[PDB]
């Protein structure tokens, strides 16, 4: 086509997102690991994970307005990779780095499972 | 805005 | 702080959310203008326009699953603008930088209805 | 991945 393209207009949209997450506004489900509860936007869940993306396709947990993960989840890894999800900046340390790869291959979230993959190899 |  | 970056996460964000939109998944709200309907994401809308923010975050408005658009408003104009919502792109031509200019001022967004200006002075 |  014969389009222009503004440059900064995804990451506006992103931190717009995060300024509704952090509100709790139009937020449409609740993420339960073990005790801890995370709401957020179903829409940029399945945007950034191929288990939500799976998850919210499905005909009968499309409408459902609470997941529970698997128990073997940490929340800390959760929290990390949510922040990821609506900011593109992760997190990374070496104290969370196991909990954060393990959630990530969980979550189905590639580039994340690739840098922690790196990062290891490294150390 | 650019020429993409 | 610490954290490290992912370059390419909030276009593909945005790729992901327009996959959704093109397949009709999860889409919330239907905007009509004239006889054309529309059918988004409020978040993503939201995240865009300042009069769309103004509307959903409104106790009454937020709950709408239709919104009419003010008479006056072109479809094709607001086609071209949900178009560049959901992809950073933006299809500008000379039969159509008027609606779409006028379209952008109502809708308010501030980043077209600034390149609209800049393209009209020039000719 | 970049340094912000
Ligand atoms: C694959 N596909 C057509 C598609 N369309 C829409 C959405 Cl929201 C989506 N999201 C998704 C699927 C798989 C994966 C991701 C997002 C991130 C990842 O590493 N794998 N994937
Ligand atoms: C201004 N503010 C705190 C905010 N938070 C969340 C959202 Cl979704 C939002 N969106 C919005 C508001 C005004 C404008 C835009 C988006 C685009 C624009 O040109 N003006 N604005
Ligand atoms: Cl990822
Ligand atoms: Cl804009």
């Amino acid at each position: 086509d014969s389009c222009i393209q503004f440059t900064r207009h995804a990451s506006d949209v992103l931190l717009n997102l995060n300024r509704l997450r952090s509100r709790d506004i139009l937020t449409d489900v609740v993420i339960v690991v073990s005790r801890e509860q995370f709401r957020a936007h179903k829409t940029v869940l399945m945007a950034c994970s191929g288990l939500f993306y799976s998850i919210f396709t499905d005909q009968l947990k499309c409408n459902l307005s609470v997941i529970n993960l698997d128990p073997e989840i940490n929340p800390e890894g959760f929290c990390i990779l949510l922040d990821f999800m609506y900011t593109s900046r992760l997190n990374l340390r070496e104290g969370n780095i196991m909990a954060v790869m393990a959630t990530a291959m969980y979550l189905q979230m590639e580039h994340v499972v690739d840098t922690c993959r790196k990062f290891i190899k490294a150390s | 805005w650019v020429i993409p």
